[PDB]
C-alpha cells in the first residue's frame, strides 16, 4: 500500500520463478479450450459464446480489410 | 476356545476403565402411541374438528397416494438401537467389598443404594459404571462391543478420577448414604427403647 | 515413488534434485511435490514462495 | 402445588424477607430514613406512608389507622419477637458452628433485642404523634 | 468517512454491467409460463421481472454512488489533491451522470409497471417486457464512457496514501535527486525508491516515526522546478499543496 | 407453490420402519475389525441394566473451562455376573 | 517495567491476575503463555501460583491483599484454600472472609500500608482487615466512584485513579495514601484502572493497547525505571499537553 | 484555547503527601528479585519458561499442566499425596486442626 | 458470542424470551428494559428467540431518562431467576430479572452495578466483573 | 465438597441434590429437598414446625449444648498439610461419633 507496490515488488522480487511458461502454456493450451468449449457448454451460454464468437471474426475480418 | 469350555470370564478381562464402549439393546416400548408425542409435531390450536393432535395436511392430488414420510400413528418404544461412544468410570469388583468407596472417600460401601434400586434388587457380582444414559430400561439385557476401531478424539483419552459416588435411596427423595447417618442423625427412636 | 532417487544438493544453495530411469516416474514425482506447495487464497503476485522446477537434464552429462 | 399457592408465592411476587426488616429494626438511622423517605411516582403513597413491620406503603394515613388496629399488623409484630433464624442457628442445630450461634444469642440478649424493644416503643409515640 | 478510501465496492465495463443484471433476473426470477394460464399470473409474471430487473441497476448505482468519497467539502487538501489527479470537472460530470443515469431507470421501471397492468395477451405483454429492458440496455449502452474512466480512478484511489492534517507533520523538500530518498528511508521504516534521476517519485510517499512518545509523519515530495508557476506540471504540482495546506514544519 | 417457509423434517428418516423389535436382546450388526497380530481377544460382553447413579468428579480437560475442577454428572449401571463359554461356529466367506 | 501483555486477547490484566510485592497468582485457562509473562519477569524470586476462585478465572478482583496477607471471599472452596496455604510460604495469612459484599478487588484497594475500603463495608471487616493486613484503614470514595478497587491502582510509590477525578479529590486523597497521585487513563483510555493492570514496588503490567504515551505516565508514578521521581513529569509535559 | 488547559493540568499537576505523621514508610523489595539476572530472549543459556514445557510434550490444547509440584512441604514425598475430605459425613475441613 | 465475550460461553438454560421486561441494574438511570432481540441466537420456524445468563441482547428502555429512550441498545442479562444448573452440582435461581447496559465491545454506560451478579456471567465480561459488587 | 446443610431442613445436603436460592441481599439458601423450598416460600416457621431439627434443638429435645459438638467450627487457616495430621483426625471423628 501506499503507492503502486506491486510494481514496486515486481522490480525487486518480479512475478515468480514459473511465471513465464505458466503464461505461456495456457497460451498453447487455449485453441484447444476454446474448441473444447464450442462443443461444451449447453444451455444458452453456448448461445452466449456464439455470438462473442462471431464477434472476433467480424472484427478481424475489419482489421484485416 | 477349546480349553475355555465350561470356563467362565470375568468382565474385567475384557475392558478396563477409561475405555470408549458402546452399547445396544432395546428400548421402553409405549405401546400405540400418538403421532405428535411419536414424532414431535406442532399441535393444531385448540378445539379443531376432529381432533387437534394429528397432523391436517398429508397430501396433494398429485402424487394421489399418502408417500411414505408423512409420519402417522403407530407403535412407539421397544426399538433396536445401537448408541456409541460412552465411556467405562468404574470396573469395581463385587466380590471387593467397599466399592462405592474410592481413594478419596474411603467410607466403607456397596455400589447398592439404600433399599436397593428401584425394581431391581442390589449388586452383589462385578459391575460396569459407565457415564451417559443406556438406550433401554431396568432389568434388561444389553450388550457391549468396543469402539468398531480407533474412534479416538482427545476426549478418549482422559483418564479420569472419581471422586465421590452417591448411593442414597432413588425411591423417594435419598438424604443419606449409609443406614449409619440415618440411624446417626435421627438419633434414637421409640421402638429402639 | 518407485525407483527414483532424491539428493538435497551439496555446494550451491537451497536446490534439490531428482533422478531415476523412467521419465513418468520422475517427472510426476518431481511435479506433485511443487503442487503440494501451492499458495491457497493469497494475490500470487506478492508471494512468491514455493518449490519450482529450475531445470531438465540428463544424468550423463555429458554425452 | 395447587392454584393458590402459585399464584400468591410465585417468585415475581414476593414479600420482604424478615431478616432485613429486623435489620431495618436494628438502629435508629434505619428508623429515621424508613419515615423520612422523599416523593416517588410510582410508590402508592407516593413515597409517604410506609409501614415497616409490614413492608407496605399506604395510600392515606386514614389506612395506618386501620392498620395499626388490625390482625395482620398483630400477626407480625409477634412474628419478630424472637431470635430470627439466620442460617447459623439452622446449621447450629445440625452441630455446626456453635460458637458463632452463641455469640449472636448473647448479642440479641444484650444489646439488639431490647434495643428493637426501645425502637418499637418510638415507633408507637411517633406514628400515634400524627394520628 | 476520512483518509484513504479504499473500500469502494468495485465497478464493471458496460456491456458486463448489463449483462450481470440480466443473468441475474435470468437466474433469480421464475421462467416459465404459459399462454393457457390465468392472465392475472401472466401480468404478474412480467410484473415481476420488469421490477426486479429495475433494482439490479439501481442498487448497483448505490453502491457507486455512495462509494465515491463526492469530491467536495472533504478538506481542502484531499479536496485540490485529488482534482491534480482526476480533474474535479471530469470528476463531478460522471458521477452526476449516474444519478441521471439511475434515476431515469426508476422512470422507466414505473411507466412500464403502470402500463402493463392492462395488458390483454401473453403476446402484448412480453412485447412490452423487452422494450422495457431495452430502453434500460439503451441507457447502460449509453453510459459507456464513464464507467471505463471510474474503474481508473477506484484502482488508484485505494492505492492513494492517507495522511492526516491535523497531526505533527514534517515536508521533505528539496531538487530532485537531491539526497531527500535515502534520507527518509534512513528516519522511518519506508519504501522509497532512491534512484539518481530526476523525476523518479511521482507520488506522495508517508512514513511514520515517533518522538517522545508521539506519533510524527513524515512526507515526502516529488520535487520542483523553478517553471515560473503558471505553467507546472500535476507531478509538481502535488508538491506545492502539500506546503500550501498543511501545519507543518 | 413453494412452502413459503422452509423448516427441516420432523423426525429422523434413518430408522424406519418404526415397528416393533424382533426380539428383547438386540443382535449385534458389525463386529470390529481383524488384526490377525494380536494375542487373542474377546470383542465383546453382555450384562443387565440397573442403574441410574450420580457421581461427582473432577475433569483434567486442559482446554476446557472446567480444568482442573469438579463436575457432577450422572451414570448409568450395569449388573455383570461373569460370563461362561459354551460353543465355537466358524463361517464360511461365500459369494452369498 | 511497564509491560504489555494479553490474557488470550483481552488487555483486562487486572482482572485475571494478583500481584503483590511478594507473589503472584494468575488463572488457569487455555494456556501458559500469560504465566510465562510472569516468569519471564520475576524468575523464581517470588512464588507464582496458578489458581482458581469458585472455580472461576477473574481472581484479580475476587481477592485483595499484599505482601503480608491475602482475603478470599465466602465461596472459596476447601481445595482452593488448601491450595493456596500449600503454595505460599509462611509469612502470609490467608483468610475467607464473609460479607454481603464478594469481590473483594472491588471493595478493597491497598497497598503494604493503607487500605482504602468501599464504605458500606461492615465493622468487623474492617476490623478484621487491620489485623491481617496490618494496615490503616480509611471509608473514601474515588470521586464518588464507590468501587475503589476498580477505579484506582495503588503502590509504595504511587497512585493512579480514573480521569474524572477533580484535583480537590486528589489533593485531599494524597494526604490519606502519602503517595503522589494522578489523574490518568490506561488501554487506549479505558477509565477503569484497577482491571486494567497491576502494579507493585517493582513491576507494572497492563495491556497491549496501553499506549507509548500512557505507559510513560505509568512509569513515572510508579517510579520503575531508576529514577522517575515524578519530576519527568516536567520532561512529559510537551507530550500531554499535546496528548489532551 | 484555555477550556482545555484546566480540564488537562489535572492530569499534569499530581498531588502531593504533605507528609503528614511521624510513620515511616518504605517500599520493600526482597534483594531476590533485585540479584535477578535479566531475560535474554535469543540467550543459549537461559531459563525455561513453561511456554516450551507446554510446547515440548506438548502443545496448548493439549498439554497437561501438574499444579502439584510448585508448592512448599516439609518433606517431598507427599507431594502426591490425596486429601480424603469425606470421613462419613462431617465432612473433614471442619474438623482437622493443630492440637 | 462475536465480539466482548472472552471464552466459550457455555450452556445454560435460556431464561427470558423476546418481549419480557426484565429490571436496569446499574446505576445509568433508567428503570426497566424490553427485550426485543437477542444475539447469537438460534433460527427455527416459530421458535422465540430466547436469552439467558450472560447473553448478549438488544433492547429498549420503559421507564426511566427520556434522553435514555427512544432507542435500542445493547444489554447483558446479570440475574435470571429461571433455575439453571452449576456443573458442580445445584440449581440455583435469584429473586428478579435484571441487565445492565453497554456497548457492543462490552464497556459499561453504567459506572457501578446494584444488587448482585451471577458468577457464571462474571467470567463471560470482564467490564462487568469490574463494575461488580456482589458475585453471587 | 463442602457438603452443606438444609436452611429449612437442617439436614445434610448431598451436592447433585436441593436448590441454591439467591436474595438480592446475595446469602446462600439452599434446601434439601422441594418439600422444604417450597416451605420456604409459604414462608413458614421451622422454630414452629415440629419435624425439623431447628425445632428439637429449641424445643427441649434432642441435647445441644455438648463438648463433643464443638468440633465442627467452619475454619478460616488453611494450615500447611502435614501428612500425618490426617493420620490423626481420620481416627479422631472416628471416636468423636461414638461418643456423641
Ligand atoms: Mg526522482
Ligand atoms: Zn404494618
Ligand atoms: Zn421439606
Amino acid at each position: 500500500p501506499q503507492n503502486d507496490y506491486i510494481e514496486r515488488h515486481i522490480k525487486q522480487h518480479g512475478k515468480r520463478l514459473d511465471h513465464e511458461e505458466r503464461k505461456r502454456k495456457r497460451e498453447a493450451r487455449e485453441s484447444h479450450k476454446i474448441s473444447e468449449r464450442a462443443q461444451k457448454l449447453t444451455g444458452w451460454k453456448g448461445k452466449q459464446f456464439a455470438k462473442k464468437r462471431y464477434a472476433e471474426k467480424v472484427s478481424m475480418r475489419k482489421k484485416i480489410k | 476356545a477349546r480349553e475355555h469350555f465350561e470356563k467362565t470370564v470375568a468382565v474385567d478381562s475384557v475392558f478396563e476403565q477409561n475405555e470408549m464402549i458402546d452399547a445396544i439393546a432395546v428400548t421402553k416400548g409405549h405401546g400405540f402411541e400418538g403421532v405428535t408425542h411419536r414424532w414431535g409435531t406442532k399441535k393444531l390450536p385448540r378445539k379443531t374438528h376432529r381432533g387437534l393432535r394429528k397432523v391436517a395436511c398429508i397430501g396433494a392430488w398429485h402424487p394421489a397416494h399418502v408417500m411414505w414420510s408423512v409420519a402417522r400413528a403407530g407403535q412407539r418404544g421397544y426399538h433396536s438401537r445401537t448408541s456409541i461412544n460412552h465411556k467405562i468410570y468404574r470396573v469395581g469388583k463385587g466380590d471387593d467389598e467397599a466399592n462405592g468407596a474410592t481413594s478419596f472417600d474411603r467410607t466403607k460401601k456397596t455400589i447398592t443404594p439404600m433399599g436397593g434400586f428401584v425394581h431391581y434388587g442390589e449388586i452383589k457380582n462385578d459391575f460396569i459404571m459407565v457415564k451417559g444414559c443406556i438406550p433401554g430400561n431396568r432389568k434388561r439385557i444389553v450388550t457391549l462391543r468396543k469402539s468398531l476401531y480407533t474412534n479416538t478424539s482427545r476426549k478418549a483419552l482422559e483418564e479420569v478420577s472419581l471422586k465421590w459416588i452417591d448411593t442414597a435411596s432413588k425411591f423417594g427423595k435419598g438424604r443419606f448414604q449409609t443406614p449409619a447417618e440415618k440411624h446417626a442423625f435421627m438419633g434414637t427412636l421409640k421402638k429402639d427403647l | 515413488r518407485d525407483g527414483v532417487t532424491i539428493e538435497f544438493s551439496t555446494n550451491v544453495k537451497d536446490e534439490i534434485v531428482l533422478s531415476g530411469n523412467s521419465v513418468e516416474d520422475v517427472s510426476q514425482n518431481a511435479a506433485d511435490l511443487q503442487q503440494i506447495c501451492r499458495v491457497r487464497n493469497k494475490d500470487i503476485r506478492k508471494f512468491l514462495d514455493g518449490i519450482y522446477v529450475s531445470h531438465k537434464g540428463f544424468i550423463t552429462e555429458d554425452l | 402445588m395447587g392454584r393458590y399457592s402459585v399464584k400468591r408465592y410465585k417468585t415475581k411476587r414476593r414479600t420482604r424477607d424478615l431478616d432485613l426488616i429486623y435489620n431495618d429494626l436494628s438502629t435508629k438511622e434505619s428508623v429515621q430514613k424508613l419515615l423520612n423517605q422523599p416523593l416517588d411516582e410510582t410508590k402508592p403513597g407516593l413515597g409517604q406512608h410506609y409501614c415497616i413491620h409490614c413492608a407496605k406503603y399506604m395510600e392515606t394515613a386514614i389506612a395506618l389507622k386501620t392498620h395499626l388496629k388490625g390482625k395482620v399488623h398483630k400477626r407480625r409484630v409477634k412474628e419478630l419477637r424472637g431470635v430470627p433464624y439466620t442460617q447459623e442457628v439452622s446449621d447450629a442445630a445440625a452441630g455446626y458452628n456453635l460458637n458463632k450461634f452463641l455469640n449472636r444469642v448473647q448479642e440479641i440478649t444484650q444489646s439488639v433485642g431490647p434495643e428493637k424493644e426501645s425502637n418499637e416503643a418510638l415507633l408507637k409515640e411517633h406514628l400515634d404523634s400524627t394520628l | 468517512m476520512q483518509l484513504s478510501w479504499k473500500d469502494i465496492p468495485t465497478v464493471a465495463p458496460a456491456n458486463d454491467l448489463l449483462d450481470i443484471v440480466l443473468n441475474r433476473t435470468q437466474r433469480k426470477t421464475p421462467t416459465v409460463i404459459r399462454p393457457g394460464f390465468k392472465i392475472t399470473r401472466i401480468r404478474a409474471f412480467y410484473m415481476r421481472k420488469v421490477k426486479y430487473t429495475g433494482e439490479g441497476f439501481v442498487e448497483k448505482f448505490e453502491d457507486i454512488l455512495k462509494g465515491f468519497p463526492n469530491i467536495n467539502d472533504v478538506h481542502p487538501f484531499h479536496r485540490d489533491l485529488m482534482d491534480t489527479l482526476y480533474e474535479k470537472n471530469h470528476y463531478k460530470i460522471s458521477l452526476a451522470a449516474i444519478s441521471r443515469a439511475k434515476s431515469l431507470v426508476e422512470q422507466v421501471a414505473r411507466d412500464y409497471v403502470r402500463l402493463l397492468k392492462f395488458g390483454q395477451s401473453l403476446f402484448q405483454c412480453k412485447q412490452l417486457k423487452r422494450a422495457a429492458l431495452g430502453r434500460m440496455a439503451t441507457i447502460v449502452k449509453k453510459l459507456r464512457d464513464p464507467l471505463a474512466y471510474l474503474e481508473q480512478v477506484r484502482q488508484h484511489i485505494g492505492r492513494l496514501p492517507s495522511i492526516d492534517p491535523n497531526t505533527r507533520t514534517l515536508l521533505i523538500c528539496g531538487y530532485p535527486n537531491v539526497g531527500k530518498s535515502s534520507f527518509l528511508r534512513c528516519i522511518t521504516k519506508s519504501d522509497v525508491d532512491v534512484q539518481p534521476y530526476a523525476f523518479t517519485t511521482k507520488s506522495l510517499y508517508v512514513g511514520h516515526f515517533d518522538y517522545k512518545y508521539l506519533r510524527f509523519q513524515a512526507i515526502d515530495t516529488p520535487g520542483i522546478l523553478d517553471r515560473p508557476t503558471e505553467e507546472m506540471n500535476n507531478i509538481e504540482m502535488q508538491s506545492i499543496y502539500a506546503i500550501a495546506h498543511l501545519r507543518s514544519c | 407453490s413453494h412452502r413459503k417457509y422452509e423448516a427441516p423434517r420432523h423426525g429422523h428418516l434413518g430408522f424406519l420402519p418404526r415397528k416393533r423389535a424382533a426380539s428383547i436382546r438386540a443382535r449385534v450388526k458389525a463386529f470390529p475389525k481383524d488384526d490377525r497380530s494380536k494375542p487373542v481377544a474377546l470383542t465383546s460382553f453382555l450384562g443387565y441394566k440397573a442403574g441410574m447413579t450420580t457421581i461427582v468428579r473432577d475433569l483434567d480437560r486442559p482446554g476446557s473451562k472446567f480444568h482442573k475442577r469438579e463436575v457432577v454428572e450422572a451414570v448409568t449401571v450395569v449388573d455383570t455376573p461373569p460370563v461362561v463359554v459354551v460353543g465355537v461356529v466358524g463361517y464360511v466367506e461365500t459369494p452369498r | 517495567m511497564a509491560t504489555r501483555t494479553q490474557f488470550e486477547n483481552s488487555n483486562e490484566i487486572g482482572v485475571f491476575s494478583k500481584l503483590t510485592n511478594t507473589y503472584c497468582l494468575v488463572a488457569v485457562g487455555g494456556s501458559e503463555n500469560f504465566y510465562s509473562a510472569f516468569e519471564a519477569e520475576l524468575g523464581d524470586a517470588i512464588p507464582i501460583v496458578h489458581t482458581t476462585i469458585a472455580g472461576t478465572r477473574i481472581i484479580g478482583r475476587m481477592t485483595a491483599g499484599n505482601r503480608r496477607g491475602l482475603l478470599v471471599p465466602t465461596q472459596t472452596t476447601d481445595q482452593e484454600l488448601q491450595h493456596l496455604r500449600n503454595s505460599l510460604p509462611d509469612s502470609v495469612k490467608i483468610q475467607r472472609v464473609e460479607e454481603r459484599l464478594s469481590a473483594l478487588g472491588n471493595v478493597i484497594c491497598c497497598n503494604d500500608y493503607v487500605a482504602l475500603v468501599h464504605p458500606d463495608i461492615d465493622r468487623e471487616t474492617e476490623e478484621l482487615i487491620s489485623d491481617v493486613l496490618g494496615v490503616e484503614v480509611f471509608r473514601q470514595t474515588i470521586s464518588g466512584n464507590i468501587l475503589v478497587g476498580s477505579y484506582c491502582s495503588l503502590s509504595n510509590q504511587g497512585g493512579l485513579v480514573h480521569p474524572q477525578t477533580s484535583v480537590q479529590d486528589q489533593e485531599e486523597l494524597s494526604s490519606l495514601l502519602q503517595v503522589p497521585l494522578v489523574a490518568g487513563t490506561v488501554n487506549r483510555g479505558s477509565s477503569v484502572v484497577g482491571a486494567g493492570m497491576v502494579v507493585n514496588d517493582y513491576l507494572a503490567v497492563t495491556g497491549l493497547d496501553t499506549t507509548a504515551p500512557e505507559l510513560s505516565v505509568i512509569e513515572s508514578i510508579f517510579r520503575l525505571q531508576d529514577a522517575q521521581p515524578e519530576s519527568i513529569s516536567g520532561n512529559l509535559r510537551d507530550t500531554l499537553i499535546e496528548t489532551y | 484555547s484555555q477550556s482545555r488547559i484546566n480540564n488537562v493540568l489535572n492530569k499534569i499537576h499530581v498531588a502531593q503527601p504533605q507528609a503528614r505523621d511521624d510513620v515511616k514508610r518504605t517500599p520493600f523489595i526482597p534483594e531476590s528479585v533485585k540479584n535477578l539476572k535479566k531475560y535474554d530472549p535469543e540467550d543459549p543459556n537461559r531459563r525455561k519458561l513453561a511456554r516450551d514445557i507446554e510446547a515440548e510434550n506438548g502443545g496448548a490444547g493439549v498439554f497437561n499442566v501438574n499444579l502439584k509440584d510448585k508448592y512448599l512441604l516439609e518433606d517431598d514425598e507427599w507431594k502426591n499425596d490425596i486429601m480424603p475430605e469425606i470421613l462419613d459425613g462431617k465432612n473433614v475441613y471442619d474438623f482437622l486442626d493443630p492440637e | 458470542s462475536g465480539n466482548g465475550a472472552q471464552g466459550t460461553k457455555f450452556r445454560i438454560s435460556l431464561g427470558l424470551p423476546v418481549g419480557a421486561i426484565m429490571n436496569c441494574a446499574d446505576n445509568s438511570g433508567a428503570r426497566n428494559l424490553y427485550i426485543i432481540a437477542v444475539k447469537g441466537s438460534g433460527s427455527r420456524l416459530n421458535r422465540l428467540p430466547a436469552a439467558s445468563l450472560g447473553d448478549m441482547v438488544m433492547a429498549t428502555v420503559k421507564k426511566g431518562k427520556p434522553e435514555l429512550r427512544k432507542k435500542v441498545m445493547p444489554a447483558i442479562v446479570v440475574r435470571q431467576a429461571k433455575s439453571w444448573r452449576r456443573r458442580d452440582g445445584v440449581f440455583l435461581y435469584f429473586e428478579d430479572n435484571a441487565g445492565v447496559i453497554a456497548n457492543p465491545k462490552g464497556e459499561m454506560k453504567g459506572s457501578a452495578i446494584t444488587g448482585p451478579v451471577g458468577k457464571e456471567c462474571a467470567d463471560l465480561w470482564p467490564r462487568v466483573a469490574s463494575n461488580s459488587g456482589v458475585v453471587v | 465438597m463442602r457438603i452443606y446443610q438444609c436452611h429449612f431442613c437442617s439436614s445434610p445436603c448431598y451436592p447433585g441434590h436441593g436448590i441454591m436460592f439467591v436474595r438480592n441481599d446475595a446469602k446462600e439458601f439452599r434446601f434439601c429437598r422441594s418439600k422444604c423450598h417450597k416451605a420456604f416460600k409459604q414462608r413458614r416457621n421451622p422454630r414452629k414446625l415440629k419435624w425439623t431439627k431447628a425445632f428439637r434443638k429449641a424445643a427441649g429435645k434432642e441435647l445441644a449444648v455438648d463438648s463433643t459438638l464443638t468440633f465442627a467450627q467452619r475454619r478460616n487457616v488453611p494450615v500447611r498439610y502435614n501428612r500425618e495430621l490426617v493420620a490423626t483426625t481420620l481416627k479422631a471423628m472416628a471416636r468423636i461419633e461414638e461418643i456423641r
